[PDB]
RNA sequence: UGGGCAGGGCGAAGCCAGAGGAAACUCUGGUGGAGGUCCGUAGCGGUCCUGACGUGCGAAUCGGUCGUCCGACCUGGGUAU
RNA sequence: UGGUAGUAGCAAAUAUUCAAACGAGAACUUUGAAGGCCGAAGUGGAGAAGGGUUCCAUGUGAACAGCAGUUGAACAUGGGUCAGUCGGUCCUGAGAGAUGGGCGAGCGCCGUUCCGAAGGGACGGGCGAUGGCCUCCGUUGCCCUCAGCCGAUCGAAAGGGAGUCGGGUUCAGAUCCCCGAAUCCGGAGUGGCGGAGAUGGGCGCCGCGAGGCGUCCAGUGCGGUAACGCGACCGAUCCCGGAGAAGCCGGCGGGAGCCCCGGGGAGAGUUCUCUUUUCUUUGUGAAGGGCAGGGCGCCCUGGAAUGGGUUCGCCCCGAGAGAGGGGCCCGUGCCUUGGAAAGCGUCGCGGUUCCGGCGGCGUCCGGUGAGCUCUCGCUGGCCCUUGAAAAUCCGGGGGAGAGGGUGUAAAUCUCGCGCCGGGCCGUACCCAUAUCCGCAGCAGGUCUCCAAGGUGAACAGCCUCUGGCAUGUUGGAACAAUGUAGGUAAGGGAAGUCGGCAAGCCGGAUCCGUAACUUCGGGAUAAGGAUUGGCUCUAAGGGCUGGCAGCCGACUUAGAACUGGUGCGGACCAGGGGAAUCCGACUGUUUAAUUAAAACAAAGCAUCGCGAAGGCCCGCGGCGGGUGUUGACGCGAUGUGAUUUC
């Protein structure tokens, strides 16, 4: 059984230094350094937990060299906001507004029986 | 074949030899594939389904021959109710029927 | 199968920290660990996620609360005391 | 290292286009997506902060202001409150029963909020083990391990 | 690398001036060219050995074209 | 600010099934793995032989036997008194 | 400088033997053979700190390596460390530290946002000057206008931090040197090119038509009901959000690496007998494209009790469950470019040498596993513990503005390519029973990664494979006493001794059984019993395909017969037990180097002070500082010490 070593100064199981096993076309197991795993980016909503669709999850200075289309979708706050809120947030603007007409009227109302 | 298996040479407890906690996975995988299989082959309906997992889960059967002779034996004595209850029902409609053509036949006479 | 008789899940303590503490921290320790009913979702999913920080896990929404109870008698005898002064005062 | 949970309440700033995040002590009955009026003109209810000159005799609050824009220093413990009992607008001072049992007078023009701080009842909860005592000690300070004088040399 | 399907792509990628060398690579079954690039060196595959010599032929000829074996 | 801690024992809450009962509920067989829990390695420490040595391997070490070994656990580097 | 005295000693970790070579000389160097050890938590292979030439080759044997040495980490000669991608360099954590200020006789001290006029920046507009085909733009100089920040600056070779892998090469260096494939960042007048923004509609005409001229209009993209997708698809000051960026532990599942089994090949071991036998090898990088495989708290149709779906456990469902259809993320897995050219195993020729020399072949088919390690994913438990910031990057709301009037179109492009560069410092070796610290080649101490086969519960102990070594600062000859380290002892079984000190007995697993007491959790492996080997059977525990048939694959449990000199956890591993007293609740800590305890500590209990111009305390000093990012469920000062009774 082949045992190998690391191939970096660094000689601790930090976070940073993590490998993988791979073999070479030399027919040896070397060790490998995998970059830690990138995350989803997560709703501006606040109160859904689970993380976009539709974008690359990989570290974060590594979205310089990604497209522009594979960072966002094509919605109103997409890409940083879930359109389950975004929705909502549509739904409750039109509402509030609407109601605010009403008591508008209502106070129009109030002020020509006065 | 099973020599150098004895009592003798056996230096660990049951448990650490066979986790029971993986025995007892290995008989609800199995038990539970069986009904989904039997489920999904319309051999079982719904009902007995779920309380077979329930009953399962509840630890009464321990071999998969005796899970399916249990629903054999199910099977058997529910469709012979099903069959005397459609019997009864069939004879229950005959007269209902009769009393009703009775009554219409003397509506129409009337 | 009731595997006890008198302790509960104060059990996990053994032998140890007495009789009447351990009696004494059952009741709380049963308070703050079984799921409440969220009045804003009405799921049996309230779970207290820190010290007196209560959390739902359908409506994901936080409460503040006691430290082992949904709220306490103080404060809902609060409550309902504030509101009746809010009537009172404004009529 | 605080036994009374922390709110996070974002205002919108009238001078300019801007949203202030403020982190208040938390009273118990409030809840995320709550709306928090704060001010003079705010009404009575649990969450609120209005100045104790407005409120009526016998209320409740919490995160009592000691001074007018103290930004609030007194009854801000877990399951602590303070009572308001008396009013005086000549001069414009309140009586206030401190949760010590001590009744000091203070400036109404100071704020307070309404209702009794979250995370009540936590003494009620014995401490356990050495184990739970060095946990709740290491967060706040170094202070645990009290060597009784008497058993220490002269 | 890249792995060129088509023909007439692979054409102009030879006569592109990034296209410093070109070499061909005939193994049993199959017959590679590989035209060297300043970024990649793409490679067509192709089984048609007349084809295949019918493509070399009509090599740009200010290539450097190496046979190999 | 980082790293590390074999294999087993006892079996807390929670949950399932069956039996009994008017109810309250009570029993049996299971799953579950909580514990400043147990045996026990690595590590940490040093009880006894008051063993060995005692101008020594050593200005405090060595052998067997030893306490603990999921947490008031052990440890590196930076830093403060 | 003597006697001691050629004395004490050169005794921790099993062990060496034979033949040859160099050499003047060999128990000690080298080679070959044999016998051994370390036994994958190593006497192996590689790091960080530390050391600094100890690393490599040749020569010498003056001195040292407590014997000797042909040997050296000794001495003398010359070499050896090559980076945009490995680190430092960048950021900031706990902290440290100037300016303002205050204090101080004074060197200086305090203090880090506080008793501060703390901005050297800019979209845009205007004035004026220069250069280039003075078109248009760039550098500016001046003015208008806009602008928060949190404190200059230091602080990690284990925290964050974009981006290099494969083969080969040396006496010594390889992610650095050669070869081949890449990738990140920065830059750009005429953008070097292609593509997007793109070229359509209406009307008047000609032409049989296709199609061609003349006028207006639109054109900062397109598609699907959707999750969202497509190759790009303008955009400022401002604002929001995300990533960076999270504890410990348990269970489970997926994927790799290692191990295992049945075969094909190639090469070696045995062949007095047998063995279609036994041992080694049997592969593909990074970056792309494609497809498996996992996950979704993503969506569409429709709405359910006779409740349903479902895990090892759970859990979920009119706030939309089952059933279909889709969408997204990871895709380290497989195929392909790379890539068989290279590498490897064999057989054969060459250069008689100097050779990445030349050649043939093969580098294959399969199956499972509570197997071990790594990683990914799901879920759950615990906290009076909630488990870090910043640099940096991205997305989103907004339309302040720009671009052209129908084309040679433009402003603008996070799309495919092209062109150039990436500065400075370390890079050898040792890493530990001989390259470090202990005065030394000192049994002491010194932070980590990789971890095969058998037995076995096991990373326990024992044996073995790869790898390493010569028994730990000497050898030979005898086997006296007294010793140190192991044992064995008839009969008695603690009669010895302060004292069962030491030694000894039990000991694993399976099937039975388990008391006084109790805080009801325990005592408990209580106590006390029986079985254990080998061989041959039987019964039971599942998948895949088409209550049935066929084919596969594993480990177990129970029962029975036969048998051995009653031996059978046969080595190793491996708890003596009970009855009571005192003290201390327990877990834990304690006098490094004589005292590990009844001592200390601890949760529990009971007091005291303090509502902030405050309590306790520090400070020479200050509008000083710690508690305090604190407010009586808090902080500070004491006593007692689990529970019950008082
Ligand atoms: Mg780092
Ligand atoms: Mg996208
Ligand atoms: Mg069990
Ligand atoms: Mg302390
Ligand atoms: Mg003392
Ligand atoms: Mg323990
Ligand atoms: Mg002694
Ligand atoms: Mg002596
Ligand atoms: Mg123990
Ligand atoms: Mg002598
Ligand atoms: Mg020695
Ligand atoms: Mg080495
Ligand atoms: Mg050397
Ligand atoms: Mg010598
Ligand atoms: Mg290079
Ligand atoms: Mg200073
Ligand atoms: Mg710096
Ligand atoms: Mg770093
Ligand atoms: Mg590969
Ligand atoms: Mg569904
Ligand atoms: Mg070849
Ligand atoms: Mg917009
Ligand atoms: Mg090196
Ligand atoms: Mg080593
Ligand atoms: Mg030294
Ligand atoms: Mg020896
Ligand atoms: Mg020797
Ligand atoms: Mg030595
Ligand atoms: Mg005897
Ligand atoms: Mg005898
Ligand atoms: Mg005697
Ligand atoms: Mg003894
Ligand atoms: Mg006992
Ligand atoms: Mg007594
Ligand atoms: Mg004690
Ligand atoms: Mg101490
Ligand atoms: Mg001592
Ligand atoms: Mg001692
Ligand atoms: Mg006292
Ligand atoms: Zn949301
Ligand atoms: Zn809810």
């Amino acid at each position: 059984v082949q045992r190998l070593t690391y191939r970096r100064r660094l000689s601790y199981n930090t976070a940073s230094n993590k490998t993988r096993l791979s073999r070479t076309p030399g027919n040896r197991i070397v060790y490998l350094y995998t970059k830690k795993v990138g995350k989803a980016p997560k709703s501006a909503c606040g109160v859904c937990p689970g993380r976009l669709r539709g974008v690359r999850a990989v570290r974060p200075k590594v979205l310089m060299r990604l497209s522009k289309t594979k960072k966002h979708v094509s919605r109103a706050y997409g890409g940083s906001m879930c359109a389950k809120c975004v929705r909502d947030r549509i739904k409750r603007a039109f509402l509030i507004e609407e109601q605010k007409i009403v008591v508008k009227v209502l106070k129009a109302q109030a002020q020509s029986q006065k | 074949k099973g020599r150098h298996m004895g009592i003798g040479k056996r230096k660990g407890t049951a448990n650490a030899r066979m986790p029971e906690k993986v025995t007892w996975m290995r008989r609800m995988r199995i038990l539970r594939r069986l009904l989904r299989r039997y489920r999904e082959s319309k051999k079982i309906d719904r009902h007995m389904y779920h309380s077979l997992y329930l009953k399962v889960k509840g630890n009464v059967f321990k071999n998969k021959r005796i899970l399916m002779e249990h629903i054999h034996k199910l099977k058997a004595d529910k469709a012979r109710k099903k069959l005397l209850a459609d019997q009864a029902e069939a004879r229950r409609s005959k007269t209902k029927e009769a009393r009703k053509r009775r009554e219409e036949r003397l509506q129409a006479k009337k | 199968a009731k595997r006890t008789k008198k302790v509960g899940i104060v059990g996990k303590y053994g032998t140890r920290y007495g009789a009447s503490l351990r009696k004494m921290v059952k009741k709380i320790e049963i308070s703050q660990h079984a799921k409440y009913t969220c009045s804003f979702c009405g799921k049996t999913k309230m779970k207290r996620r820190a010290v007196g920080i209560w959390h739902c896990g359908s409506c994901m929404k936080t409460v503040a609360g006691g430290a082992w109870t949904y709220n306490t008698t103080s404060a809902v005898t609060v409550k309902s005391a504030i509101r009746r002064l809010k009537e009172l005062k404004d009529q | 290292g605080r036994g009374a949970p922390l709110a996070k309440v974002v205002f919108r700033d009238p001078y300019r286009f801007k949203k202030r995040t403020e982190l208040f002590i938390a009273a118990e009955g409030i809840h995320t997506g709550q709306f928090v009026y704060c001010g003079k003109k705010a009404q009575l209810n649990i969450g609120n902060v209005l100045p104790v000159g407005t409120m009526p005799e016998g209320t409740i609050v919490c995160c009592l202001e000691e001074k007018p824009g103290d930004r609030g220093k007194l009854a801000r413990a877990s399951g602590n409150y303070a009572t308001v009992i008396s009013h005086n607008p000549e001069t414009k001072k309140t009586r206030v029963k401190l949760p010590s049992g001590s009744k000091k007078v203070i400036s109404s023009a100071n704020r307070a909020v309404v209702g009794v701080v979250a995370g009540g009842g936590r003494i009620d909860k014995p401490i356990l083990k050495a184990g739970r005592a060095y946990h709740k000690y290491k967060a706040k300070r170094n202070c645990w391990p009290r060597v009784r004088g008497v058993a220490m040399n002269p | 690398p890249r792995k060129i399907e088509e023909i007439k792509d692979f054409l102009l990628t030879a006569r592109r001036k990034d296209a410093k060398s070109v070499k061909i690579k005939k193994n049993k079954d199959n017959v590679k060219f590989k035209v060297r690039c300043s970024r990649y060196l793409y490679t067509l595959v192709i089984t048609d050995k007349e084809k295949a010599e019918k493509l070399k032929q009509s090599l740009p000829p200010g290539l450097a074209v190496k046979e190999l074996k």
